[PDB]
RNA sequence: CAAUCGCGAGGGGCUCCAAGCGGUCGCCGGCGAGCACCACCCCAGCCCCGCGCCGCCCCCA
């Protein structure tokens, strides 16, 4: 419960650990204040999130050094959160236990291998079930691979067209299907259980389109009821729907944004949701205090944080906790800053 | 014929001799469980208990557990030719040239269809479903059925009235069972190579090279590791997408709106009140 | 010597239905350098060599009956339309053409629209409904258009050449359904079937190992007849699969025909080994025959 | 309607707001309706492009006249949101026009851009 | 790098020498980088294919 104009933040004591590259990846636990902190330094850390510790607050867990990978993304999987799959550029990805302690090596997607030579771009789905890794072959198009993670094998496949593919997708909140953003303002809202396309629909003016994020509660249950769903650009334009407004299954081929985002000016490069759907988090990585911050439903863009002397850094990756209290943010250095939320 | 336990961890192999159980975590063998022959089969008992069903070539049905020796005395002989197959649900059938239960060519084999019952008879080409090329195995899957034949030829058909030709072994196929959820079906072969057929977008991947062993695979309870039968006499249990072993067995409101509100017809002349309030009150 | 069309006179008493050839001398032959030949019914056969001419062919004269031509290229492929008639024909620089089958007279009529890049070559068509057409491309691109605007709807593109060499996916065949779905035989050994309504594809079966160079469907879209240019044709059926595939063929297969009518549903082959080949519908029947 | 050269969105009015963008880069760029129209009616003009999404369109109608009049390619776009942001100004650009100079590599992708746009009209 | 093996310009009568250059097994050899040798576009070039001019050779004249 936050009002839209002005927000209660402040800062809370930063992470102890700097990496020797830019903060690829952060992501907290779904259940368990614990932040998991990944860079292109091979080096993955986790937090637990004590800001009355002591010698050091904000303490560390363990330090998992992954041997020749640089981390570019990181992720729990599941509602519980018992596993976290990581993956650099290399043609392979690890899965690992929080409950047994298992390091396994998935190093084959299953007759796909010539459709994938990195694993770095995936996502896996809220219910913890399904995860889909972009497949690195354009020439004009886009496809996601949908592996089951129970056993790690794809059963499914979807291919958008564009020109460079897919730029940045989200699983729907309740897992019964994607939405997809491509590279030029085409948008697909797909389906699992169909294994079909429900509808495309395009972005309002997106030359580009680099970035997407999607969440919220209270939407259409046929396109998984998450509610608003934010499409980046190249312009650095944030555009925000409501997806109730793709409805008139008929997809609106041209709808309109319930807000367009124009105050960073460079390309949007993180763009993030608390989980609660209360708040939008975007931010761009060329610029130095690049980080704009957003009410929820109202659509309106907090003024008094970030200021002229808020240490933000290049901003190369953002996380919203479990209970949309604690945001995450990290930087071209390698420094994780730390901000509780009151509302 | 390899059987896992219910709680994950726990292989079991039977041999020409006797009963062995495996640690599928972390070691080599468990129990040696006495078994004489002064095989047909081994299962799991399906509704209260995990024991174990045992049947030689001729009628003497072994009851017997892991976690204990117990069931080294009780056959039974209710059966008078020498038994040739055996399949367990819940309530036991026995393949003899025909059925007992609780026809033109001869047996091959016989497999049980889960709780709403069927039965899956097995001559060569002979195919029996009851409600209630030449074979070599079969597998299935309910949920209403589908059947996946192999042969003895490198064609494995597959059955929901037609086929469907899966050739690619060049012998036998000693081996064929459908995986987990469905989408896979994975096959084995005599040429040492474990076959993964997509059976979506018709594409195979597999696991080529090992001991020259492939016969009797089977499949763990959850969609995960698949544990191997091997002609060395070694079984694997191969977690899924490693295939490395894992076991080896040998209001907001911006304020200019409102300043247009109050920007023309100053303070006389203005709208009154009631009306300026609803412009007011219509704002917020 | 080598076949290079086929088609059924009809595909639904004595009623005369034909079978029409091309050979690739140059010849046509019927039973009872051309590149391809249709029938009409509302029934005349009209024929394209590689050059730009569109050619009608009387049959009780047996010459050509008037040619027709224009100012573009090479014509690639051609079409009749159905009913809720005039001709659609792509060529090598990206126009489509459209040809006027007014009561008899075979007309240049129009040009509708033409693809920006001039190094997208077509290649087939296929009808998805009435007024707007299914065409593949030399790149990974299959595109639909409507002809009651002459518009482009969305390019259906398809992916890299992965297994080797090239990067262009050469679609070689395109088909349709009565269901809705377009069926697209693609280079590099692969089908897939896309969707219709939303012209995106929902199926990608991966079959044959060289280029699948005619498919053809069945008359009350049930059994889909690939053909390559391997020695091999493969069978499909319901979303779908592949059921087998037997080399009934000795060259690659260069065009399929299919028929669903006299109790005597038939599907015709022919490719590169001189020899026309025909199959039933019903392919755990009975077997097969081939006459030259 | 009277957009009668109207770009197609399979990639043709990606290509024209891409080499809108790059233009803009290097600065060859005359923007909005009134400096399009100056361009062409002064000769500078290589290539011109509107916006079919205009609220009414008439008052962007009045350039393909001098435009046929100095024989220079327009084309439309559907959208002077993406053409706006095509071109970097925060706000919609209605019609933009882009010239050229004696040697550029930009010169050339205008030079197969018309080409394409000779192939429309 | 270490063991090992091969060919052979060039010169001399199947043999002889040699400038050189590679392969295999071990490297508790070291260095460098990992989508991307890719996507979008443009300018050329190798090759293969089309169509018409010349340069030459012809035969009558």
């Amino acid at each position: 419960k936050l009002r839209p104009e002005t927000i209660d933040i402040q800062r809370t004591r930063d992470i102890p650990d700097t990496h020797k590259a830019a903060i690829s990846s952060l992501a907290f636990h779904p259940r368990y204040p614990i932040l998991l902190s990944s860079s292109t330094s091979s080096i993955m850390y986790l937090h637990k999130l004590d800001a009355s510790a002591y010698p050091t607050p904000n303490p560390l867990l363990t330090s998992v050094h992954v041997k020749r990978t640089d981390l570019r993304r990181a992720a729990f999987v599941g509602p519980d959160g018992g596993e976290i799959i990581f993956a650099g550029r290399r043609r392979y990805f690890h899965c690992w236990n929080l409950s047994s302690g298992l390091v396994k090596k998935v190093s084959k997607i299953q007759g796909h291998q010539k459709e994938q030579r990195t694993m770095e771009r995936f996502r896996v789905s809220p219910c913890g079930r399904y995860m889909a890794l972009v497949a690195s072959d354009k020439k004009g198009g886009g496809m996601l691979n949908i592996i089951n993670v129970g056993t790690m094998q794809w059963i499914a496949q979807a291919r958008i067209d564009g020109r460079h593919g897919v730029a940045d997708f989200a699983w729907w909140s309740d897992g019964n299907g994607l939405t997809i953003a491509g590279r030029d303002g085409q948008v697909t809202e797909w389906s699992m259980i169909t294994r079909r396309t429900v509808g495309i629909w395009r972005d309002e003016g997106s030359i580009g389109g680099t970035v997407m994020a999607l969440g919220g509660r209270n939407g259409p249950a046929e396109l998984g009821g998450d509610r608003w769903v934010a499409i980046g650009s190249n312009s650095g334009i944030l555009n925000v729907y409501d997806r109730n407004d793709l409805i008139e299954i008929r997809i609106k081929k041209y709808p309109t944004p319930t807000r367009v985002f124009e105050q960073l000016t460079t390309s949007i490069s993180v763009v993030a949701f608390s989980p609660d759907g209360q708040l939008l988090a975007f931010g761009s990585q060329h610029k130095k205090d690049a980080l704009r911050l957003v009410h929820l439903p109202s659509c309106t863009v907090y003024r008094n944080w970030p200021t002229e002397q808020t240490p933000l850094g290049r901003v190369t990756a953002i996380a919203f906790s479990s209970k949309s209290d604690v945001l995450a943010v990290g930087n071209d250095v390698g420094r994780v800053r730390l901000w509780e939320i009151r509302g | 014929d390899p059987i896992f336990s219910q709680d994950e961890r726990h292989l079991i192999i039977t041999y020409n001799t006797s009963i062995q159980v495996y640690s599928t975590e972390d070691s080599l063998l468990v129990r040696r469980i006495a078994l004489p022959l002064t095989i047909v089969s081994s299962a799991l008992s399906k509704s209260n208990p995990d024991y174990l069903w045992v049947a030689c070539s001729d009628g003497r049905i072994w009851h017997i557990n892991w976690t204990s020796g117990e069931g080294v005395d009780t056959p039974s002989t209710i059966d008078t030719k020498k038994l040739l197959d055996m399949a367990v649900d819940a309530v036991l059938l026995t393949l003899n040239a025909q059925i007992i239960a609780y026809y033109d060519e001869s047996p091959q084999s016989l497999r049980s269809v889960a709780g709403g019952r069927a039965i899956v008879a097995a001559a060569k080409e002979a195919l029996h479903i009851g409600i209630l090329d030449i074979i070599s195995t079969f597998d299935i899957r309910p949920i209403d059925i589908d059947v996946a034949v192999g042969g003895a030829r490198g064609a494995i058909y597959v059955y929901s009235i037609q086929p469907r030709k899966y050739h690619w072994h060049r012998r036998a196929v000693h081996s064929v069972k459908w995986s987990g959820d469905g989408n896979y079906l994975i096959s084995g072969g005599y040429e040492t190579v474990l076959v993964l057929w997509q059976l979506d977008t018709g594409r195979v991947d597999f696991l080529p090279h090992l001991s020259a062993a492939i016969e009797n695979i089977v499949v763990s309870p959850k969609g995960s590791a698949y544990a191997l039968h091997l002609d060395d006499n070694s079984a694997m249990v191969l977690s899924t997408a490693e295939m490395k072993p894992s076991m080896y067995v040998s209001v907001v409101v911006a304020p200019q709106r409102l300043a247009e509100i109050f920007n023309a017809a100053p303070a006389f002349a203005m709208p009154p009140i009631e009306d300026v309030f609803y412009q007011v009150a219509s704002l917020f | 010597s080598a076949i290079n069309a086929v088609a059924f006179t009809h595909s639904a008493k004595n009623i005369q239905v034909r079978l029409a050839i091309g050979r690739a001398n140059g010849d046509i032959e019927i039973w009872n350098s051309v590149d391809g030949l249709v029938w009409v019914t509302d029934s005349r056969l009209f024929s394209i060599g590689y050059t730009t001419t569109i050619t009608e062919w009387d049959l009780e004269k047996a010459r050509a009956k008037k040619h027709a031509s224009g100012q573009h290229g090479e014509i690639w492929c051609f079409g009749v339309q159905p009913l809720p008639r005039k001709l659609v024909a792509g060529t090598v620089d990206g126009n489509l053409v459209l040809y006027s089958i007014e009561d008899g007279d075979l007309k240049f009529q129009k040009t509708l629209t033409r693809t920006p890049s001039k190094k997208t070559k077509f290649v087939s068509i296929a009808f998805q409904s009435h007024n707007i057409v299914i065409v593949g491309c030399s790149n990974s691109t299959i595109c639909a258009y409507d002809v009651r605007t002459g518009t482009m709807l969305r390019q259906m593109t398809l992916g890299t050449d992965l297994t080797g060499g090239s990067k262009n996916i050469i679609v070689w065949a395109v088909k349709c359904l009565p269901n809705g779905d377009i069926v697209s035989g693609d280079s590099t050994g692969q089908v897939c079937i896309w969707d219709g309504k939303t012209y995106t594809q929902a199926q990608r079966i991966q079959s044959h190992t060289q280029d699948v160079l005619c498919l053809s469907v069945s008359a009350d879209g049930s059994k889909i007849i690939s053909g390559g240019m391997d020695r091999r044709t493969a069978v499909y059926e319901p979303r779908w699969s592949k059921v087998f595939h037997r080399r009934y063929h000795q060259h690659d297969v260069k065009a399929m025909a299919s028929f669903e009518g006299k109790g005597m549903s038939v599907v015709v082959s022919g490719g590169s080994d001189a020899s026309p080949i025909v199959l039933p519908l019903r392919a755990l029947g009975k077997e097969f025959h081939r006459t030259l | 309607s009277a957009a009668w050269p109207k770009a197609e969105d399979p990639a043709l009015v990606q290509e024209l707001l891409d080499c809108v963008q790059q233009a803009s880069h290097y600065r060859q760029l005359k923007k909005g309706a009134n400096e399009t129209t100056k361009s062409v009616n002064r000769g500078t003009s290589e290539l011109v492009i509107l916006a079919a999404d205009t609220q009414p369109l008439s008052i962007v109608l009045h350039i393909p006249l001098i435009c046929e009049e100095k024989n220079v390619p327009y084309v439309y776009v559907p959208s002077k949101v993406a053409l706006g942001r095509a071109c970097g100004v925060s706000r919609a650009v209605i019609a933009v026009s882009l010239t050229s100079n004696e040697a550029s590599d930009l010169n050339s992708k205008i030079r197969a851009l018309r080409d394409k746009v000779e192939r429309l009209a």
